[PDB]
Protein backbone atom coordinates (compact mmCIF):
# COMPACT_ATOMS: atom_id res chain seq x y z
CA UNK A 1 0.00 0.00 0.00
CA UNK A 2 2.49 2.30 -0.63
CA UNK A 3 1.14 6.09 -1.55
CA UNK A 4 1.53 7.22 -4.77
CA UNK A 5 3.77 10.67 -6.02
CA UNK A 6 2.60 13.67 -6.83
CA UNK A 7 2.81 14.98 -10.48
CA UNK A 8 2.56 18.78 -11.53
CA UNK A 9 3.36 20.06 -14.51
CA UNK A 10 4.31 23.79 -14.00
CA UNK A 11 4.11 26.31 -16.78
CA UNK A 12 3.05 30.15 -18.05
CA UNK A 13 0.00 28.44 -19.07
CA UNK A 14 -2.95 26.93 -17.19
CA UNK A 15 -1.24 24.71 -14.98
CA UNK A 16 -1.78 20.72 -14.63
CA UNK A 17 -2.21 18.93 -11.42
CA UNK A 18 -3.07 15.93 -10.26
CA UNK A 19 -1.70 12.15 -8.98
CA UNK A 20 0.16 9.59 -10.38
CA UNK A 21 -0.99 6.46 -11.34
CA UNK A 22 -4.42 7.95 -12.65
CA UNK A 23 -6.21 8.74 -16.42
CA UNK A 24 -6.71 12.30 -16.22
CA UNK A 25 -5.39 15.16 -14.93
CA UNK A 26 -8.51 16.26 -11.79
CA UNK A 27 -7.38 19.58 -11.66
CA UNK A 28 -6.55 21.92 -14.54
CA UNK A 29 -6.03 25.95 -13.52
CA UNK A 30 -4.62 29.27 -14.40
CA UNK A 31 -1.71 30.54 -12.89
CA UNK A 32 -3.79 33.58 -11.52
CA UNK A 33 -2.75 34.30 -8.06
CA UNK A 34 -4.41 37.19 -5.80
CA UNK A 35 -2.17 39.21 -3.42
CA UNK A 36 -3.51 42.42 -1.26
CA UNK A 37 -1.36 44.57 -2.65
CA UNK A 38 -2.68 47.96 -3.29
CA UNK A 39 -1.05 51.73 -4.55
CA UNK A 40 1.58 51.95 -1.34
CA UNK A 41 4.35 54.25 -3.66
CA UNK A 42 6.90 52.67 -1.34
CA UNK A 43 7.45 49.62 -3.70
CA UNK A 44 10.84 49.26 -4.33
CA UNK A 45 12.37 48.78 -0.84
CA UNK A 46 9.28 46.95 0.97
CA UNK A 47 7.67 45.03 -1.72
CA UNK A 48 4.71 44.13 -0.10
CA UNK A 49 5.64 43.15 4.25
CA UNK A 50 1.72 42.58 4.81
CA UNK A 51 1.33 43.14 8.53
CA UNK A 52 0.42 40.11 10.94
CA UNK A 53 -1.64 37.78 9.48
CA UNK A 54 -2.54 39.58 5.30
CA UNK A 55 0.37 38.02 3.85
CA UNK A 56 -1.73 34.69 3.43
CA UNK A 57 -5.05 36.75 2.71
CA UNK A 58 -4.73 35.44 -1.11
CA UNK A 59 -6.80 33.59 -2.95
CA UNK A 60 -6.03 31.19 -6.07
CA UNK A 61 -7.20 29.63 -9.40
CA UNK A 62 -10.56 30.24 -11.34
CA UNK A 63 -11.93 32.00 -8.18
CA UNK A 64 -9.36 34.10 -8.22
CA UNK A 65 -10.36 35.97 -11.46
CA UNK A 66 -13.90 36.79 -9.80
CA UNK A 67 -11.92 39.20 -6.81
CA UNK A 68 -12.19 42.66 -7.98
CA UNK A 69 -10.33 44.47 -5.19
CA UNK A 70 -7.19 42.78 -5.24
CA UNK A 71 -4.42 42.18 -8.40
CA UNK A 72 -4.60 39.66 -10.68
CA UNK A 73 -0.72 39.00 -11.46
CA UNK A 74 1.06 36.04 -13.12
CA UNK A 75 4.12 34.82 -12.14
CA UNK A 76 5.27 33.21 -14.96
CA UNK A 77 6.37 34.37 -18.27
CA UNK A 78 7.32 32.00 -20.99
CA UNK A 79 9.47 29.98 -19.15
CA UNK A 80 11.53 32.76 -16.97
CA UNK A 81 10.19 34.20 -13.95
CA UNK A 82 10.52 37.41 -12.39
CA UNK A 83 10.00 37.03 -8.81
CA UNK A 84 9.40 33.60 -7.22
CA UNK A 85 8.05 34.53 -3.83
CA UNK A 86 4.41 33.84 -5.57
CA UNK A 87 5.69 30.76 -6.87
CA UNK A 88 5.89 29.33 -3.98
CA UNK A 89 2.79 30.90 -2.32
CA UNK A 90 1.00 28.95 -5.57
CA UNK A 91 2.83 25.41 -4.65
CA UNK A 92 1.75 26.02 -1.38
CA UNK A 93 -1.78 26.63 -1.75
CA UNK A 94 -1.84 24.22 -4.20
CA UNK A 95 -0.51 20.84 -2.36
CA UNK A 96 -2.26 21.91 0.71
CA UNK A 97 -5.76 23.13 -0.82
CA UNK A 98 -5.97 21.12 -4.12
CA UNK A 99 -3.54 18.42 -3.44
CA UNK A 100 -3.56 17.78 0.22
CA UNK A 101 -0.15 15.63 0.17
CA UNK A 102 2.44 16.19 2.69
CA UNK A 103 5.71 17.01 0.99
CA UNK A 104 7.65 15.13 4.02
CA UNK A 105 6.15 11.98 2.68
CA UNK A 106 5.60 12.18 -0.93
CA UNK A 107 7.65 12.10 -4.45
CA UNK A 108 7.50 15.45 -6.47
CA UNK A 109 8.17 15.73 -10.19
CA UNK A 110 8.39 19.13 -11.69
CA UNK A 111 8.38 20.30 -15.93
CA UNK A 112 10.35 23.35 -17.01
CA UNK A 113 11.01 24.37 -20.36
CA UNK A 114 14.54 23.67 -21.87
CA UNK A 115 15.56 27.05 -21.93
CA UNK A 116 15.43 27.64 -18.28
CA UNK A 117 18.22 28.50 -16.33
CA UNK A 118 20.39 26.92 -14.24
CA UNK A 119 20.17 29.35 -11.41
CA UNK A 120 16.36 28.89 -11.16
CA UNK A 121 16.09 25.42 -11.50
CA UNK A 122 18.69 25.00 -8.73
CA UNK A 123 17.19 27.55 -6.13
CA UNK A 124 13.67 26.68 -6.69
CA UNK A 125 15.10 22.46 -5.75
CA UNK A 126 16.73 24.48 -2.54
CA UNK A 127 13.43 26.11 -1.97
CA UNK A 128 11.75 22.84 -1.64
CA UNK A 129 14.38 21.21 -0.11
CA UNK A 130 14.12 23.93 2.64
CA UNK A 131 10.57 24.41 3.23
CA UNK A 132 8.41 21.20 1.68
CA UNK A 133 11.47 18.68 2.61
CA UNK A 134 10.05 16.41 0.06
CA UNK A 135 12.77 13.30 0.06
CA UNK A 136 12.73 13.26 -3.47
CA UNK A 137 13.13 15.66 -6.10
CA UNK A 138 12.80 15.14 -9.96
CA UNK A 139 13.17 17.66 -13.10
CA UNK A 140 12.87 16.57 -16.98
CA UNK A 141 12.10 18.45 -20.02
CA UNK A 142 8.51 17.38 -21.04
CA UNK A 143 9.32 16.00 -24.38
CA UNK A 144 9.88 12.66 -23.74
CA UNK A 145 6.19 12.84 -21.12
CA UNK A 146 4.90 13.83 -24.62
CA UNK A 147 6.67 11.16 -26.51
CA UNK A 148 5.39 8.37 -23.90
CA UNK A 149 2.08 9.97 -23.88
CA UNK A 150 2.18 9.48 -27.82
CA UNK A 151 1.85 5.59 -27.63
CA UNK A 152 -1.66 5.51 -27.24
CA UNK A 153 -2.32 6.99 -30.16
CA UNK A 154 -2.38 3.68 -31.76
CA UNK A 155 -0.06 0.37 -31.21
CA UNK A 156 1.01 0.94 -27.97
CA UNK A 157 2.45 -2.88 -27.92
CA UNK A 158 4.91 -1.82 -30.47
CA UNK A 159 7.66 -0.26 -28.97
CA UNK A 160 8.18 3.25 -31.00
CA UNK A 161 10.99 5.62 -28.97
CA UNK A 162 12.57 7.21 -32.36
CA UNK A 163 10.14 10.67 -33.29
CA UNK A 164 10.03 13.99 -32.73
CA UNK A 165 7.76 16.27 -30.31
CA UNK A 166 6.99 19.95 -31.34
CA UNK A 167 5.20 21.02 -28.13
CA UNK A 168 3.14 24.30 -27.43
CA UNK A 169 2.66 26.67 -24.44
CA UNK A 170 0.94 29.86 -23.74
CA UNK A 171 4.78 31.64 -24.19
CA UNK A 172 6.74 28.96 -25.64
CA UNK A 173 6.51 26.60 -28.47
CA UNK A 174 10.18 24.25 -28.49
CA UNK A 175 11.15 21.66 -30.94
CA UNK A 176 12.51 18.55 -29.40
CA UNK A 177 14.33 15.13 -31.95
CA UNK A 178 14.03 11.81 -29.76
CA UNK A 179 16.54 9.08 -31.17
CA UNK A 180 15.90 5.82 -29.52
CA UNK A 181 15.48 7.07 -26.62
CA UNK A 182 18.32 9.50 -26.50
CA UNK A 183 18.13 12.99 -27.61
CA UNK A 184 20.01 15.46 -29.42
CA UNK A 185 21.29 17.93 -27.15
CA UNK A 186 22.26 20.37 -29.76
CA UNK A 187 19.69 20.05 -32.42
CA UNK A 188 17.13 22.38 -30.35
CA UNK A 189 16.02 25.69 -30.69
CA UNK A 190 13.73 27.96 -28.78
CA UNK A 191 10.75 29.63 -30.10
CA UNK A 192 9.50 32.83 -28.72
CA UNK A 193 6.05 33.62 -30.45
CA UNK A 194 3.61 31.04 -28.59
CA UNK A 195 -0.10 30.87 -28.06
CA UNK A 196 -0.63 34.29 -25.83
CA UNK A 197 1.21 37.06 -28.59
CA UNK A 198 -1.75 35.50 -30.98
CA UNK A 199 -4.01 36.25 -29.41
CA UNK A 200 -2.51 39.71 -28.47
CA UNK A 201 -2.52 40.26 -31.91
CA UNK A 202 -6.20 39.15 -32.54
CA UNK A 203 -7.09 41.87 -29.63
CA UNK A 204 -5.14 44.54 -31.42
CA UNK A 205 -6.45 43.93 -34.90
CA UNK A 206 -9.90 43.65 -33.05
CA UNK A 207 -10.02 47.05 -30.82
CA UNK B 1 -14.58 89.60 -14.35
CA UNK B 2 -10.97 91.76 -15.87
CA UNK B 3 -13.42 91.72 -19.18
CA UNK B 4 -16.63 93.00 -17.16
CA UNK B 5 -14.86 95.79 -15.17
CA UNK B 6 -12.88 97.07 -18.54
CA UNK B 7 -16.35 97.27 -19.75
CA UNK B 8 -16.96 99.44 -17.37
CA UNK B 9 -14.37 101.59 -18.06
CA UNK B 10 -15.36 101.85 -21.38
CA UNK B 11 -13.31 99.71 -23.39
CA UNK B 12 -15.50 96.15 -25.00
CA UNK B 13 -14.52 92.79 -25.39
CA UNK B 14 -16.55 90.46 -26.46
CA UNK B 15 -15.01 87.59 -28.43
CA UNK B 16 -11.82 85.00 -28.14
CA UNK B 17 -9.21 86.77 -29.79
CA UNK B 18 -9.96 89.62 -27.08
CA UNK B 19 -10.06 87.23 -24.49
CA UNK B 20 -6.31 86.27 -25.59
CA UNK B 21 -5.64 90.28 -25.86
CA UNK B 22 -7.10 90.47 -22.36
CA UNK B 23 -5.00 87.75 -20.80
CA UNK B 24 -1.89 89.23 -22.57
CA UNK B 25 -2.85 92.56 -20.35
CA UNK B 26 -3.79 90.81 -17.21
CA UNK B 27 -0.30 89.13 -17.51
CA UNK B 28 1.44 92.52 -18.01
CA UNK B 29 -0.14 95.24 -16.27
CA UNK B 30 -1.45 92.98 -12.96
CA UNK B 31 -0.63 93.05 -9.66
CA UNK B 32 -2.22 92.73 -6.19
CA UNK B 33 -2.81 95.45 -3.40
CA UNK B 34 -1.43 94.97 0.07
CA UNK B 35 -4.09 97.25 1.37
CA UNK B 36 -7.59 97.73 -0.84
CA UNK B 37 -9.17 100.86 0.77
CA UNK B 38 -5.63 102.59 1.08
CA UNK B 39 -5.43 101.62 -2.98
CA UNK B 40 -8.77 102.64 -3.64
CA UNK B 41 -7.94 106.21 -1.53
CA UNK B 42 -5.02 106.87 -3.40
CA UNK B 43 -6.78 106.03 -6.90
CA UNK B 44 -9.24 109.00 -6.13
CA UNK B 45 -6.03 110.54 -6.75
CA UNK B 46 -5.54 108.86 -9.75
CA UNK B 47 -2.54 111.08 -10.71
CA UNK B 48 0.48 108.46 -10.37
CA UNK B 49 -1.30 105.04 -10.66
CA UNK B 50 -2.90 104.84 -14.32
CA UNK B 51 -0.83 103.14 -17.14
CA UNK B 52 -1.45 102.86 -21.09
CA UNK B 53 -1.09 99.77 -22.92
CA UNK B 54 -1.00 99.43 -26.56
CA UNK B 55 -3.05 97.24 -28.52
CA UNK B 56 -2.23 95.62 -31.70
CA UNK B 57 -4.47 98.22 -33.75
CA UNK B 58 -2.24 101.05 -32.44
CA UNK B 59 -5.20 102.02 -29.81
CA UNK B 60 -4.19 103.33 -26.52
CA UNK B 61 -6.07 101.72 -23.64
CA UNK B 62 -5.67 103.21 -19.74
CA UNK B 63 -5.96 101.40 -17.08
CA UNK B 64 -6.38 102.39 -13.47
CA UNK B 65 -8.05 100.85 -10.43
CA UNK B 66 -8.17 97.63 -12.84
CA UNK B 67 -4.58 96.78 -12.13
CA UNK B 68 -5.09 95.75 -8.54
CA UNK B 69 -9.52 94.88 -8.39
CA UNK B 70 -9.29 92.01 -10.48
CA UNK B 71 -6.77 90.25 -8.23
CA UNK B 72 -8.62 90.91 -4.71
CA UNK B 73 -11.47 88.70 -5.97
CA UNK B 74 -9.14 85.79 -5.11
CA UNK B 75 -8.98 86.84 -1.26
CA UNK B 76 -12.90 88.05 -2.23
CA UNK B 77 -14.68 85.78 -3.89
CA UNK B 78 -17.91 87.48 -3.28
CA UNK B 79 -17.11 89.86 -6.34
CA UNK B 80 -18.19 86.93 -8.82
CA UNK B 81 -20.81 86.14 -6.70
CA UNK B 82 -19.89 82.89 -5.17
CA UNK B 83 -20.52 81.50 -1.57
CA UNK B 84 -16.95 80.53 -0.73
CA UNK B 85 -13.62 81.99 0.63
CA UNK B 86 -10.51 83.17 -0.36
CA UNK B 87 -7.32 81.08 -0.70
CA UNK B 88 -6.03 82.38 2.56
CA UNK B 89 -9.42 81.18 4.18
CA UNK B 90 -8.92 77.97 2.71
CA UNK B 91 -5.60 77.37 3.56
CA UNK B 92 -6.37 78.09 7.41
CA UNK B 93 -9.12 75.80 7.36
CA UNK B 94 -7.16 73.54 5.95
CA UNK B 95 -4.27 73.56 8.06
CA UNK B 96 -6.35 73.46 10.89
CA UNK B 97 -8.13 70.04 10.03
CA UNK B 98 -4.41 68.32 10.31
CA UNK B 99 -2.96 67.47 13.94
CA UNK B 100 -1.68 70.21 16.21
CA UNK B 101 1.97 69.08 16.06
CA UNK B 102 2.11 69.28 12.18
CA UNK B 103 0.86 72.49 12.42
CA UNK B 104 3.90 74.13 13.40
CA UNK B 105 6.19 72.14 10.28
CA UNK B 106 3.24 73.00 7.88
CA UNK B 107 3.13 76.90 8.74
CA UNK B 108 7.28 77.08 8.86
CA UNK B 109 6.97 75.48 5.17
CA UNK B 110 4.50 77.06 2.35
CA UNK B 111 5.08 76.17 -1.12
CA UNK B 112 3.46 77.54 -3.97
CA UNK B 113 2.90 77.37 -7.38
CA UNK B 114 1.07 77.79 -10.57
CA UNK B 115 0.59 80.67 -13.34
CA UNK B 116 -1.91 82.54 -11.14
CA UNK B 117 0.58 83.44 -7.95
CA UNK B 118 3.40 85.41 -10.30
CA UNK B 119 1.14 88.57 -9.20
CA UNK B 120 4.13 91.06 -7.45
CA UNK B 121 3.43 91.41 -3.59
CA UNK B 122 0.90 87.89 -3.54
CA UNK B 123 3.83 86.30 -0.84
CA UNK B 124 3.56 89.78 1.28
CA UNK B 125 -0.03 89.80 1.47
CA UNK B 126 -0.80 86.29 2.06
CA UNK B 127 2.04 86.48 4.54
CA UNK B 128 0.32 89.42 6.59
CA UNK B 129 -3.23 87.84 6.05
CA UNK B 130 -2.08 84.00 7.92
CA UNK B 131 -0.24 86.00 10.66
CA UNK B 132 -3.45 88.07 11.23
CA UNK B 133 -5.37 85.45 11.42
CA UNK B 134 -3.10 82.31 12.82
CA UNK B 135 -1.83 83.13 16.39
CA UNK B 136 0.87 85.75 16.74
CA UNK B 137 3.89 83.87 18.71
CA UNK B 138 5.04 82.04 16.02
CA UNK B 139 7.11 83.10 12.81
CA UNK B 140 5.02 82.22 9.27
CA UNK B 141 7.39 82.19 6.10
CA UNK B 142 6.00 82.31 2.58
CA UNK B 143 8.76 80.55 -0.09
CA UNK B 144 8.19 82.15 -3.68
CA UNK B 145 10.68 80.60 -5.79
CA UNK B 146 11.64 82.51 -8.98
CA UNK B 147 10.78 79.63 -11.54
CA UNK B 148 7.65 78.07 -10.00
CA UNK B 149 5.66 78.70 -13.25
CA UNK B 150 7.33 75.04 -14.60
CA UNK B 151 7.99 73.37 -11.04
CA UNK B 152 5.33 70.46 -11.72
CA UNK B 153 7.30 69.63 -14.79
CA UNK B 154 10.58 69.88 -13.42
CA UNK B 155 9.29 67.45 -10.27
CA UNK B 156 7.72 65.42 -12.63
CA UNK B 157 11.40 64.68 -14.76
CA UNK B 158 13.04 64.34 -11.01
CA UNK B 159 10.40 61.94 -10.36
CA UNK B 160 10.82 60.10 -13.61
CA UNK B 161 14.48 59.92 -12.85
CA UNK B 162 14.55 58.23 -9.87
CA UNK B 163 15.37 54.60 -9.71
CA UNK B 164 13.07 53.68 -7.73
CA UNK B 165 10.16 54.97 -9.85
CA UNK B 166 11.53 52.89 -12.78
CA UNK B 167 9.52 49.54 -11.70
CA UNK B 168 6.10 51.62 -10.38
CA UNK B 169 4.96 51.92 -14.24
CA UNK B 170 2.28 50.78 -15.41
CA UNK B 171 2.64 48.43 -18.73
CA UNK B 172 0.62 47.14 -21.54
CA UNK B 173 0.62 43.79 -20.31
CA UNK B 174 -1.55 45.15 -17.79
CA UNK B 175 -3.77 46.66 -19.92
CA UNK B 176 -4.07 44.07 -22.30
CA UNK B 177 -6.06 42.60 -19.27
CA UNK B 178 -8.45 44.82 -17.91
CA UNK B 179 -10.76 47.90 -18.56
CA UNK B 180 -8.30 50.22 -17.08
CA UNK B 181 -10.29 50.81 -13.66
CA UNK B 182 -6.60 49.60 -12.92
CA UNK B 183 -5.71 53.34 -13.69
CA UNK B 184 -7.03 54.00 -9.71
CA UNK B 185 -5.78 50.88 -7.90
CA UNK B 186 -2.46 51.87 -8.22
CA UNK B 187 -0.72 54.36 -10.17
CA UNK B 188 -1.87 57.05 -7.49
N1 LIG C 1 -8.59 24.37 -28.30
C1 LIG C 1 -7.66 25.48 -28.39
N2 LIG C 1 -7.69 26.31 -29.43
C2 LIG C 1 -6.82 27.35 -29.51
N3 LIG C 1 -5.91 27.56 -28.53
C3 LIG C 1 -5.88 26.73 -27.51
C4 LIG C 1 -6.74 25.69 -27.42
N4 LIG C 1 -6.41 25.02 -26.19
C5 LIG C 1 -5.38 25.76 -25.69
N5 LIG C 1 -5.20 26.65 -26.51
C6 LIG C 1 -4.19 27.60 -26.29
O1 LIG C 1 -2.92 26.89 -25.87
C7 LIG C 1 -2.48 27.62 -24.62
C8 LIG C 1 -2.22 26.64 -23.54
O2 LIG C 1 -1.30 25.68 -23.98
P1 LIG C 1 -0.43 25.07 -22.71
O3 LIG C 1 0.78 24.43 -23.23
O4 LIG C 1 -1.34 23.94 -21.92
O5 LIG C 1 -0.01 26.26 -21.67
P2 LIG C 1 1.35 25.83 -20.85
O6 LIG C 1 2.53 26.23 -21.61
O7 LIG C 1 1.37 26.59 -19.38
O8 LIG C 1 1.36 24.20 -20.62
C9 LIG C 1 -3.56 28.55 -24.20
O9 LIG C 1 -3.02 29.89 -24.07
C10 LIG C 1 -4.60 28.54 -25.22
O10 LIG C 1 -4.74 29.88 -25.77
MG1 LIG D 1 3.39 24.51 -21.89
Amino acid sequence: GRLPACVVDCGTGYTKLGYAGNTEPQFIIPSCIAIKESAKVGDQAQRRVMKGVDDLDFFIGDEAIEKPTYATKWPIRHGIVEDWDLMERFMEQVIFKYLRAEPEDHYFLLTEPPLNTPENREYTAEIMFESFNVPGLYIAVQAVLALAASWTSRQVGERTLTGTVIDSGDGVTHVIPVAEGYVIGSCIKHIPIAGRDITYFIQQLLR
Amino acid sequence: YLMKILTERGYSFVTTAEREIVRDIKEKLCYVALDFENEMATAASSSSLEKSYELPDGQVITIGNERFRCPETLFQPSFIGMESAGIHETTYNSIMKCDIDIRKDLYANNVMSGGTTMYPGIADRMQKEITALAPSTMKIKIIAPPERKYSVWIGGSILASLSTFQQMWITKQEYDEAGPSIVHRKCF
